[PDB]
DNA sequence: GGCAAGCTTTATTGAGGCTTAAGCAGTGGGTTCCAGGTACTAGTG
DNA sequence: CACTAGTACCTAGCTTAAGCCTCAATAAAGCTTGCC
């Protein structure tokens, strides 16, 4: 380029479309999940969804070009999946464990 | 005691919650969208287990066995086939890993036995 | 999010080399073509809302413009503040060595940024085995961001997932609109390039037939990688483009299946026409990358741990080619490099790009 | 065979590697001195030792005997991979090889995954030195 | 320097505990004290062991193993069914909170000293019944006396969190 | 039946909880970029 | 007489104060009935 001779340094990004959890142990939220969502050949960039227990033992989203912390629940039902036995069929694979169900129970009743 | 699981209405397949009878003094689990009513069936509607006594055995699939990068021993025979092999593993999990427990698994087909020693 | 607050399933890690990806020039030079050919458009959008309104007809070679193409691929790559963002993208070649021309042309760059008091991206990770260089680092203020590439270590530049979504959707697997939410937990969730594409019942004889379609180059290409999790009932198909791979020798039962026929054939090059894609094809070796390490057992060298002992494990099936291709391009001009201390290996590798000599055979040109 | 008991204070792994720790200490102590009981008054590293000019009983060590447990972090080599160090180890190996501990010398050379974790602790080094300096020139630029 | 592989307390010398020295830091990564004992109690490990308990801030929550919330409308007969229910001879949902014996060993405690501390931190609303030193089992059983079933998880997690024991 | 010591309301006023600049070790050597877009006229076809 | 060119003019984390948001005693303001 202009007689100049140019290489393109590799530059490291965290791997996308996978689903992470980390701990924001200085913020308000226990455990956060996240999931650098990119469609390969769209000319759109990448897109961060959250998702986020909050520490107190409700679970919101953090959606992009969304300011507020919707509820799991609220957009379950977006989805068009208006019971909890389905979303709780989509969530927890499982009904014989309900360790796991009483955990997911007070995000559950947050948006009935 | 035991684990509480949550109801499940019958029609609209929401959450069913708990209320109690003025009347008779029992236990209802109630909807909130719909009007439907069920009897309980245990006066324990909320646990807490704090201490954290879990049974680790329940976590343990079988299909653990077919890991090559697990550790074999043919020190430990399996109590139910009798296979003399068996992989052996920490808890793998929070809650966990202050204590080093040994959870074995019997790595013969169609058996996949786990067990604690 | 449910099992990491049970902890049925540990953390994830940032640093985690399976958890990365390296945007080469393929995947940076994609990046900067969207947003200059959508550009483009728009100024010829712009140029046809001027000649509708006047009633005629455009000129279409005077739509199309070919600076914005052209001068802004050749500022990215003259300037390296890659948009109008981040800048450092495109450095000069260095070249006073031949090793430090090699030095610069495999060369990673993390992208945190610089003057951090934390260590955690700086440090030299366990799954920066074999893919990157341990000693090889900028000593200044960028120790461990600035990596260099090992030697044999290979990106892999992405293929298209769909002959393995054909492949499964040949093989007995369900897909996700046509299953009951009750057989879900007894069986595997299969994904690929991250996207959950259903359900399989039975995972081995999935990854054996997988497997054994990569060591043979039927469907799948040598740089795709399968990743049976076992804890978890899950199996994940990796098909991105820019994962971080290197080729390991495979051992069935405790043998590696690099013979003396291989070495035989391969030892009369440029007669029987016979390379390294020639054994890759052969199903005797094969391309790892870092989630895949995670659930394979390696073994460093076969005179060692192929032969009964007081066995350590008798279940390998990777062996490592040669150790000494864990280190770098720098790292390998030094001798003994394992007698000496690990920061005068660093340091050598830093000073060994500075070594004057011929760096290039046409200099006088 | 949860036949170790937990120290006061601490938890059972805590108490493990503790033990673990203090076993490792004490060989690379144990060979650092026997190793250098033997240099016969002419050996120049214990001239440049005991004249005190140049380095350490701990190279002399490391140089005949023993490198010694290497650490990131003031613990462990930690597991990086699921469970394990690196690849060639199998799951939940808390060995002395396994988690770090490097029982060649600089004479010896070490082998890959010995040379592996050592790069490691020599990394936290050179991650130490490089950090410390502008940190330490900003609280003698506000002292001052 | 190396480190302490035993509890350690975090001393964090060097350059960044000359920082908290030198900008006059109100958050410092570690504060600590160094509690000298007085007497007899300087000498004995047990004495010190008594000072070290009634200074370490002790929740329910430390102490607790498990517990639960039922609904049992006669007090009487408990659908547990266990010895002390004929300490009564009022809400028909109560709190069964079952606490270890380890953890009521090492910080010396005992049941009526923390249904007195309850009674003190909650006054009359709340009804307190223990278990005498019988089994293992200790059993804590909370009655409302006189929102409405929700209120009672509502002091139950504003009762593991800060009593203060 | 009117003031007055006390109760009730009502500002009220001082005392605990949330976003935001502003600092962040030093000394040399190379590269690239700083005006583009219209307007108005002259020369050439 | 028309087109185009040349050139001349127009437009990553920290920490700590520091301002800003809400909550509990408290004295004036006015009823309130208790005593004269
Ligand atoms: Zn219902
Ligand atoms: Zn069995």
């Amino acid at each position: 380029i202009n007689g100049s001779e140019k290489v393109l340094i590799a530059q490291e990004k965290m791997a996308t479309n996978t689903v992470y959890v980390f701990a924001k142990k200085d913020s308000k939220y226990a455990y956060t999940g996240e999931c650098r969502s990119c469609l390969e050949n769209s000319s759109r960039p990448t897109s961060t969804i959250w998702v986020s227990m909050l520490a107190r033992q409700r679970i919101v989203a953090t959606l992009p070009y969304i300011k507020q912390e919707v509820p799991i629940i609220i957009v379950f039902r977006a989805l068009g999946f208006v019971s909890d036995r389905d979303i709780l069929e989509h969530i927890i694979y499982d009904f014989e464990d309900p360790e796991m169900m009483e955990m997911v129970k007070p995000s559950l009743d947050e948006a009935f | 005691p035991g684990f509480v699981g949550i109801r499940f209405c019958q029609e609209c397949n929401n959450m069913l919650y708990p209320k109690e009878d003025k009347e008779n003094r029992i236990l209802l689990y109630a909807c909130r969208n719909c009007d439907y009513q069920q009897e309980a069936d245990n006066s324990c509607i909320y646990v807490n287990k704090i201490t954290h006594e879990v049974d680790e055995l329940t976590q343990i699939i079988a299909d653990v066995s077919q890991d090559p990068t697990l550790p074999r021993t043919e020190d430990h025979p399996c109590q139910k086939c009798g296979h003399k092999e068996a992989v052996f593993f920490q808890s793998h999990s929070a809650r966990a890993e202050d204590a080093m427990r040994l959870y074995y698994v019997c790595t013969a087909p169609h058996c996949g036995h786990r067990w604690t020693e | 999010l449910l099992l990491a607050a049970l902890g049925r399933r540990e953390l994830d890690d940032r640093d985690h080399y399976g958890n990365k990806r390296l945007d080469l020039a393929g995947p940076l030079l994609a990046f900067l073509f969207r947003g200059m050919f959508k550009n483009l458009l728009k100024e010829v959008r712009i140029y046809a809302q001027k000649f509708i309104d006047r009633g005629k007809d455009f000129n279409l070679e005077l739509a199309i413009k070919t600076r914005i193409i052209s001068d802004g691929l050749k500022y990215s790559l003259a300037t390296g503040n890659w948009g109008d963002a981040r800048a450092g993208v495109s450095q000069v070649l260095n070249r006073l060595t031949f090793a430090s021309t090699l030095s610069h042309l495999r060369r990673l760059n993390s992208p945190i940024g610089r003057d951090g008091k934390l260590a955690k991206p700086r440090q030299l990770h366990n799954t920066l085995w074999g893919m990157v260089c341990p000693a090889e680092t900028p000593e200044g203020h960028a120790v461990g961001l600035v990596k260099n590439l090992a030697l044999m270590a290979y990106i892999s530049v992405g293929s298209q997932p769909s002959p393995i979504l054909e492949f499964l959707e040949e093989w007995s697997m369900e897909n996700l609109e046509e299953i009951s939410p009750a057989a879900i937990a007894d069986a595997t969730k299969i994904f690929v390039n991250g996207c959950w594409v259903g359900i399989h019942k039975d995972p081995e004889q999935l990854m054996n037939t997988l497997r054994k379609l990569r060591r043979q180059m039927d469907i799948i290409v040598s740089e795709v990688s399968m990743i049976r999790d076992i804890r978890e009932r899950e199996i994940r198909i990796y098909t991105d483009a820019g994962r971080i791979c290197r080729p390991l020798l495979i051992v069935e039962k405790q043998k590696l299946l690099l013979k003396k026929r291989h070495i035989d054939q391969l030892k009369e090059r440029e007669y029987n026409n016979y390379s390294w894609q020639d054994l890759v094809a052969s199903g005797v070796v094969e391309y790892i990358d870092t989630l895949e390490e995670e659930t394979v057992m390696l073994a460093m060298t076969p005179d060692d741990l192929q032969e009964k002992e007081v066995a350590y494990c008798s279940t390998y099936t990777h062996c490592e080619i040669h150790p000494s291709m864990i280190l770098g391009v720098c790292a390998s001009i030094i001798p003994f490099p394992d007698h000496n201390q690990s920061p005068r290996n660093t340091y050598q590798s830093a000073m060994g790009k500075q070594a004057m000599g011929v760096y290039i055979t046409n200099f006088h040109v | 065979n949860n036949e170790l008991e937990p120290t006061p204070g601490n938890t059972l792994r805590q108490t493990f590697e503790n033990q673990v720790n203090r076993i490792l200490n004490d060989a690379r102590d144990k060979t650092g001195s026997s190793a250098q009981k033997s240099l016969s008054e002419y050996n120049n590293f214990k001239s440049m030792v005991v004249s005190g000019a140049k380095g350490s009983k701990i190279n002399i060590s490391q140089v005949i005997a023993v490198v010694g447990q290497q650490n990131v972090e003031g613990k462990r080599i930690p597991f990086g991979f699921k469970h394990r160090t690196l690849p060639h180890f199998i799951k939940d190996d808390y060995g002395p090889e396994s988690r770090g501990f490097v029982e060649n010398s600089y004479l010896a050379g070490l082998t890959p995954t010995e040379f592996f974790f050592h790069a490691m602790g020599g990394r936290e080094g050179l991650i130490d030195t490089a950090v410390k300096t502008a940190e330490t020139g900003y609280i003698q630029r506000r002292l001052i | 320097f190396h480190y302490a592989g035993v509890s350690a307390k975090n001393v964090t010398l060097g350059v960044p505990r000359l920082k908290e020295l030198i900008n006059i830091s109100k958050k410092p990564k570690t504060p600590s004290l160094t509690v000298f004992l007085l007497g007899q109690s300087a000498r004995d490990a047990e004495r010190a062991k008594d000072i070290l308990c009634r200074l370490e801030h002790t929740t329910l929550r430390k102490v607790t193993a498990n517990t639960a919330i039922y609904y049992d409308p006669n007090p009487q007969s408990t659908v547990v069914a266990e010895d002390q229910e004929w300490v009564n001879v009022i809400s028909p949902w109560l709190l069964r909170v079952e606490l270890d014996r380890k953890h009521m060993t090492d910080r010396k405690l005992t049941m009526e000293q923390i249904a007195e501390k309850i009674n003190a931190g909650f006054g009359d609303d709340l009804n307190c019944i223990f278990n005498d030193d019988n089994a293992e089992k200790l059993v804590l059983r909370i009655r409302i006396m006189n929102d409405d079933d929700v209120f009672l998880r509502c002091i139950e997690s504003n009762m593991l969190t800060d009593m203060t024991l």
